[PDB]
RNA sequence: ACCUCGGAGCAGAACCCAACCUCCGAGCAGUACAUGCUAAGACUUCACCAGUCAAAGCGAACCUUUGAUCCA
RNA sequence: AGAGUGUAGCUUAAAAGCACCCAACUUACACUUAGGAGAUUCAAUUGACGCUCUGA
């Protein structure tokens, strides 16, 4: 049979085929320094003076998917882009974006004060239940 | 203990003080530039 | 000896001896924002990347901001941090104004470029839709990069897009089982009437994805093309595969990419009634398999080594017995 | 003491092998590469070795670290020396094993 | 200075293991994990075994 | 007076080394009582003895200065 | 009368980032956390409203 001529080997070319299989390598050095690269997609928040931004980002520096309350369709439904609600509101659009993109598992790696910061666990409140969990499964070695 | 129409008084008025003392250092600046 | 710096050494320019009069990091997340930018940048030193790599619409803008800040209860609500937000019209909006760029950079993250065009890119202009109806109730939709199993997919998905030709195709870049490079379409609809889709050219007829099990995860995409002028084109795994390269090629100087949906698909039953009705053959099941450990070359001397040294390089663990 | 660096750059090595030893921290870790309780520098991975110099950012716990680095002048950025490991072979393959 | 003791389980178990505390301190009692057990136990000081 | 070990001079740039020599401190203290068990791969005071680091796994929780054998 | 002409304080930013202010922690500063305010001078690349300079 023509159709059961399967190579020996195959070849999945996904990219996100070992680290969704969890077995994809994660970078584990970097101890000294802050913060950890033991990664596959980390959520990054950049909170300047007027616009709080959210990313979600590859471990190659690939940015995946980006939420920024720059952007008209987002600023034009809340009073202030520098406030917890702003912070709520751009968590709840990143997490459905990542729902829509397939990253449920994510990586947040925020300082002692950031933790502590009231708008940051609103964040995190969101992006947890609009479904994203912010820790990534352990590599299967 | 306190009440919602006074703690909506309270954060207007540190708005206005806000703007106003900002004005204040506006005019202040202009004046040592000048 | 010394070799002079092949280039601007860091901290160089701002090397100066008035130390007291020079502002300082007064805080931990500007220099962590100096950092990364200085990360960014190239160098000329040896880095960790080298190893490892209109005007009316904005007055308009401007007026809506001033009358929802002129509103006291969002002012009120956002004090009091407990307004929120309208999802499905943000997604809408999204979608119109800064979506396709999104999904560009979701595309080239997938691999669906390079893979697809050997790395040409463009924009998916149009937000088409594409949704596979689960029972008759809902239907579960395909956005960029969903992850949509062989059950849910057994049948035929509804496309909308509001736009006005069309050519819709469906490959599996990643579920060929003989030749790495090839990929298997799935179904095309070609010379779209409009909107409508019942009525386009069923070339190559539908089929279900087909990932093997233990195969990993295949990523299907559903490309969406502008067509100017219809052209006549043209259950086998010889005649479904094909590359979208050339066959872009072929009709590049007609149709242009506007449409991207992308899914992921795991194993599933729907996969083995998929291979045996149809397909008349023996799935393929395939396991991860990992390197063998490594060992040093065995001494005949294990000096200092423990007694598990010699299970680091026996075979079998059944006694043996020789001659005997 | 003997100590100092054990495997130069470019030099294949296999997961566990000790890198370079260390009293302080003359190299800091780069990517699949460990630290031992005594700094010594241990490769996660199998691979080659590079050594590069990056911006270096002290965890936050570091307090004398982060005392230094807020009385440093705004332009300023600190770099170390840091050793990676560029993996070699593959997380694995997927190989056929039956044909049900 | 310090002693070595022998901190008996008191989970009816042969198992012992060996701490050190001060001569003017208290008799020592302690959460300690029994391998035969295999759980978290109290255990309690016996005897001295030396002078260190 | 010293004899062992550790830290510094003392070696400017892998290691090794200026033995003899200079100064200092340790035969520990504090902490924890998984500060457990196992185990790839390595380092090493130029032998051996001895001494270090350690992925993965299992299990709990959520570390910073010496001495062999015999014999009791 | 003529020249340079022109984004909130700054930007070989294109409506952004730095700047800036109070509230709490600070003796205090600072950090951090919460908040606040801000501009592309008027008409069709061009002309004219405002600033600096060159004269009387
Ligand atoms: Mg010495
Ligand atoms: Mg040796």
């Amino acid at each position: 049979v023509e159709n059961e001529a399967v190579a020996p080997e195959f070849t999945n070319r996904n990219p996100r085929n070992l680290e969704l299989l969890s077995v994809a390598r994660k970078e584990r050095g970097w101890r000294t320094v802050f913060p950890s690269r033991e990664f596959w997609h980390r959520l990054r928040v950049i909170r300047t003076q007027h616009h709080v931004e959210a990313l979600v980002e590859h471990q190659n520096g690939k940015v995946v998917v980006s939420a920024s309350t720059r952007e008209w369709a987002i600023k034009k439904h809340l009073y202030s882009t520098r406030n917890v609600v702003a912070c709520e509101s751009i968590g709840r659009v990143l997490a459905q974006r990542c729902l829509e993109a397939g990253i449920n598992f994510m990586v947040y790696q925020p300082t002692p004060w950031e933790a502590a910061s009231d708008s940051m666990k609103r964040l995190q409140s969101a992006m947890t239940e609009g479904g994203v969990v912010l820790r990534e499964p352990q590599r299967i070695y | 203990e306190l009440t919602f129409e006074e703690t909506e008084r309270r954060a207007l008025l540190l708005k206005k003080w806000s703007l106003y003392k900002q004005q204040e250092r506006k005019m202040e600046r202009d004046t040592i530039r000048a | 000896r010394r070799t002079p710096p092949l280039g601007p050494m860091p901290n160089s320019d701002i090397d100066l001896s008035n130390l007291e009069r020079l502002e300082k990091y007064r805080s931990f997340d500007r220099y962590r924002r100096r950092a990364e930018q200085e990360a960014q940048a190239p160098h000329w030193w040896r880095t960790y990347r080298e190893y490892f790599g209109r005007t009316q619409q904005l007055l308009e803008r401007k007026q809506a901001i001033q009358e929802l800040r002129a509103n006291v209860e969002e002012e009120r609500a956002a004090r009091l941090r407990t307004a929120s937000v309208p999802l499905d019209a943000v997604r809408a909006e999204w979608e119109r104004t800064c979506g396709p760029y999104h999904k560009q950079r979701l595309a080239e993250y997938y691999g669906l470029y390079r893979d697809l065009f050997h790395g040409a890119t463009f924009v998916p202009r149009v937000p088409l839709h594409v949704a596979y109806a689960v029972g008759e109730d809902d239907l579960m939709p395909v956005y960029c990069g969903n992850e949509v199993t062989p059950t849910e997919a057994a049948q035929a998905p509804e496309v909308t897009y509001e736009a006005e030709l069309w050519t819709l195709l469906l490959t599996s870049l990643d579920g060929h089982l003989l030749e790495p490079d090839a990929e298997y379409l799935h179904w095309l609809l070609t010379n779209i009437p409009g909107n409508r889709v019942a009525e386009g050219q069923v070339t190559c007829p539908y089929l279900p994805p087909f990932p093997a099990r233990g195969s990993g995860i295949h990523r299907l995409a559903f490309l969406l093309f502008k067509q100017d002028q219809p052209i006549d084109f043209s259950y086998q795994l010889a005649q479904r595969t094909f590359r979208t390269f050339d066959f872009y090629k072929k009709h590049q100087e007609t149709m242009t990419p506007a449409g991207l949906s992308f899914f992921q698909c795991r194993w599933d039953d729907s996969v083995t009634y998929i291979f045996h009705q149809l397909l008349d053959m023996r799935e393929p099941v395939f396991e991860f398999v990992r390197p063998p450990p490594y060992h040093p070359k065995q001494k005949r001397f294990p000096h200092r080594q423990p007694l598990r040294y010699l299970d680091r390089y026996r075979d079998s663990h059944e006694p043996t017995y020789g001659i005997y | 003491r003997r100590q100092g660096i054990k495997k130069m750059e470019g030099h294949y090595v296999h997961a566990g092998n000790i890198i370079a030893t260390q009293r302080h921290f003359r190299w800091h870790p780069g990517a699949h590469v460990g630290v031992g309780k005594n700094k010594c520098l241990y490769a996660l991975e199998e691979g080659i070795v590079r050594y590069t110099k990056e911006v270096y950012v002290p965890h936050p716990r570091n307090t004398e670290a982060v005392d230094l680095i807020t009385r440093l002048p705004k332009g300023a950025v600190l770099y170390k020396t840091f050793v990676h490991v560029v993996p070699a072979k593959p997380e694995g393959t997927f190989k056929l094993v039956a044909m049900l | 200075k310090n002693i070595l003791v022998r901190m008996v389980s008191e989970a009816g178990t042969g198992f012992c293991f060996n701490t050190k505390r001060n001569r003017l301190r208290e008799k020592l009692t302690l959460l300690h994990y029994d391998p035969v057990v295999k759980q978290r136990v109290l255990f309690v000081e016996k005897k001295k075994i030396r002078s260190l």
